């Protein structure tokens, strides 16, 4: 099994990773789009639903 | 305390990308409290704020333009820049760069640009560049008038000096007129002593950066 | 096609009666409501009245609460409006308008749903209420004295409207015919002007053609530099 | 998205007079309102910040007042250098928005234009075009009519005018009119004249030259 643990990192904060093994390492950081500065990545405030229906 | 000089093409074709740069003198673009802004004014229309950028990365763009505009700060060159994609004739405007100082006691964040550049005109058009032809206006109760005619250039502007920035009092450089040919023309004139026509030198300098043209005309009796 | 046509109207002395017809043609089965709306040139819209089914309306505005009465003739598919005791302010362009309601209302198909919005408007019939007495216009030149302006003043006529053309309609560019104004005499005055090249005055004849159909009067007036 | 309604769009006033420009935002903005001045060809300048604070170098004849939904810029004794377009600007929410501007023009005494006529240079005639320029220098008020005459036939359609903005020291205007002809038509005629009609001239003034003299 592989178990994933996550955190939210404030700006200017270091996450320090220390390990002798068994460790699965992040290659990329995930940034929300509704925290963007309107620098055109920015696409604000989604609603996530659970649906069995098609799209239209 | 700061000087702000704008630069960029002057002519961009429709659907292409508009890029402008602002050269900053007197302060560093790496300062924590200043923000850098662009504003524009279409010919004969109102001022429209485009956005601000802080060195720390915080930006805000007008929603009318946000899906097409970005800004950046170049710390190495002490510059900041505007990038506007997929332009149309609605984007022909004078573009002003400006500095403001974060001051949340009296102003929303990034919302009070208080040192502006003089603006640079950008024309969105498919027409090609054309340098001016420059012709003299030769002199005929004490005062004589002379000048230079700057005809058939595109797009705007031309700049005119008389004697490289030396003769300055009495100069009138007229707003350009659009001719039926689609090219611009203007005149620059100066008043001088008639007693001066026999012995002293006058050269108008007509400079047009989009066509990389410098033309000197010297003026005198027919 | 749901268009209706308004017939009738005209000039009437204050205190008289006049009924306006509204031929309801097209999609309207005439189990739906209909309304009248008047507007005077220089003023906005104003709802007048409404009709429903048979005698369910009985819906009149406070301005005409005791004067106007609304009839409906479903056999010939025509809506009426008997305008009695007409006053001066009743001069307006009376529009016959369709009436539609949200499908949640209007339980019985015939009766009135007390929430209607008008969707299909009519061409409108103009009704003028004065003590006037039809009169054709006098036409005077506005003489030109690179670009020159010349024109015609069409003065002292009643009622509206007049039509003005230039050179029998061969001259269109640069023509402006202004809205008439009402003088204290109760007669109208309007101007029509045209801008033309100064160089054309001497070679080219300009004539304004004025038509006032209410008095079947027809004037051509040549406008010359003087 | 806050709409700034400035009024009037334009005004004219004499030197020494008190001038007032109003700004009404579309919602209450407390004191988050700035006033800018824009003189021809110069950088827009912040004059007043946060409704009433005079910026460095701004003369004390300028004052800002108001809050909420009505603001006033007053210029208490107008000087020629105050010719400019003035704008209000809200800093209350993003995006910052500007009023449509108020153009302030100076009324001064009538000044007749000085008139000059320039024949086309020989260098241009090799291009197949002849430009004839008439200069009307330093006049007030703005109307001046320029009629071109070539061998006394009035011209129309073959000239264009350009007028400077009001001068920041003497509050006058200047105007150029350029008559354009093909060289072929230019040499078929002789007398070239610019005729100027203006409130400062008791009757019209004509400057002329003779082609080839």
């Amino acid at each position: 099994r592989i178990d994933f643990h996550w955190m939210l990192l404030d700006p200017g904060d270091t996450v320090t990773f220390t390990f002798n093994g068994a460790f699965i390492a992040p290659d990329r950081a995930t940034f929300l789009r509704s925290n963007a500065p309107s620098g055109i990545e920015y696409n604000g405030k989604s609603l996530g639903i659970q649906s069995d229906a098609q799209i239209d | 305390q700061v000087q702000l000089e704008e630069s960029g093409p002057g002519l961009v074709k429709p659907s292409e990308t508009l890029s402008l740069t602002c050269s900053v003198s007197g302060v560093s673009v790496t300062s924590d409290i200043y923000y850098w802004t662009w504003i524009r004014q279409p010919p004969g229309k109102g001022l429209e704020w485009i956005g601000y950028i802080f060195y720390n990365g915080d930006t805000n763009y007008n929603p009318s333009l946000k899906s097409r505009v970005t800004m950046s700060i170049d710390t190495s060159k002490n510059e900041f820049s505007l990038r506007l994609t997929s332009v149309t004739a609605a984007d022909t405007a004078v573009y002003f760069c400006a500095r403001g100082t974060e001051d949340l006691g009296y102003c929303s964040s990034g919302s009070c640009p208080n040192h502006w550049g003089q603006g640079t005109l950008v024309t969105v058009s498919s027409a090609s560049t054309k340098g001016p032809s420059v012709f003299p206006l030769a002199p005929s109760g004490g005062t004589a008038a002379l000048g230079c005619l700057v005809k058939d250039y595109f797009p705007e502007p031309v700049t005119v000096s008389w004697n490289s920035g030396a003769l300055t009092s009495g100069v009138h450089t007229f707003p350009a007129v659009l001719q039926s040919s689609g090219l611009y023309s203007l005149s620059s004139v100066v008043t001088v002593p008639s007693s001066s026509l026999g012995t002293q030198t006058y050269i108008c300098n007509v400079n047009h950066k989009p066509s990389n043209t410098k033309v000197d005309k010297r003026v005198e009796p027919k | 096609e749901v268009q209706l046509l308004e017939s009738g109207g005209g000039l009437v002395q204050p205190g008289e009666s006049l009924r306006v017809s509204c031929a309801a043609s097209g999609f309207t089965f005439r189990d739906s409501a209909l309304s009248w709306v008047r507007q005077a040139p220089g003023k906005g819209l104003e709802w007048v009245s409404a009709i429903s089914g048979n005698g369910g309306a009985t819906y009149y505005a406070d301005t005409v609460k005791g004067r106007f009465t609304i009839s409906r003739d479903n056999s010939q598919t025509t809506l009426y409006l008997q305008m009695n005791s007409l006053r001066a302010d009743d001069t307006a362009t009376y529009y016959c308008a369709k009436d539609e309601s949200p499908p949640i209302y209007n339980l019985m198909p015939g009766y009135y749903s007390t929430y209607y919005y008008m969707d299909v408007w009519g061409k409108g019939t103009t009704v003028t209420v004065s003590s006037a007495s039809t009169k054709g216009p006098s036409v005077f030149p506005l003489a030109p004295s690179g670009t020159a302006a010349l024109g015609c003043l069409v003065k002292d006529y009643f009622p509206e409207p007049v039509t003005v053309s230039w050179n029998s309609g061969a001259l269109t560019s640069g023509v402006h015919t202004f809205p008439a104004v009402l003088q204290s005499s109760g007669l109208y005055s309007l101007s029509s002007v045209v801008t033309v090249p100064s160089s054309s005055l001497g070679t080219q004849t300009y004539i304004c053609n004025v038509n006032h159909k209410p008095s079947n009067t027809k004037v051509d007036k040549r406008v010359e530099p003087k | 998205d806050i709409v700034m309604t400035q009024s009037p769009s334009s005004l004219s006033a004499s030197i020494g007079d008190r001038v007032t420009i109003t700004c009404r935002p579309s919602q209450n903005i407390r004191s988050f309102l700035n006033w800018f001045q824009h003189k021809p060809g110069k950088a827009p300048k912040l004059l007043i910040y946060a409704a009433s604070n005079l910026q460095s170098g701004v003369p004390s004849r300028f004052s800002g007042s108001g809050s909420g939904t009505e603001f006033t810029l007053t210029i208490r004794s107008l000087q020629p250098e105050d010719f400019a377009t003035y704008y209000c600007q809200q800093s209350y929410n993003t995006p910052p928005t500007f009023g449509q501007g108020t153009k302030v023009e100076i009324k001064r005494t009538v000044a007749a234009p000085s008139v000059f006529i320039f024949p086309p240079s020989d260098e241009q005639l090799k291009s197949g075009t002849a430009s004839v320029v008439c200069l009307l220098n330093n006049f007030y008020p703005r109307e001046a009519k320029v009629q071109w005459k070539v061998d006394n036939a009035l011209q129309s359609g073959n000239s264009q005018e350009s007028v400077t903005e009001q001068d920041s020291k003497d509050s006058t205007y200047s105007l150029s009119s350029t008559l354009t002809l093909s060289k072929a038509d230019y040499e078929k005629h002789k007398v070239y004249a610019c005729e100027v009609t203006h409130q400062g001239l008791s009757s019209p003034v004509t400057k002329s030259f003779n082609r080839g003299e």
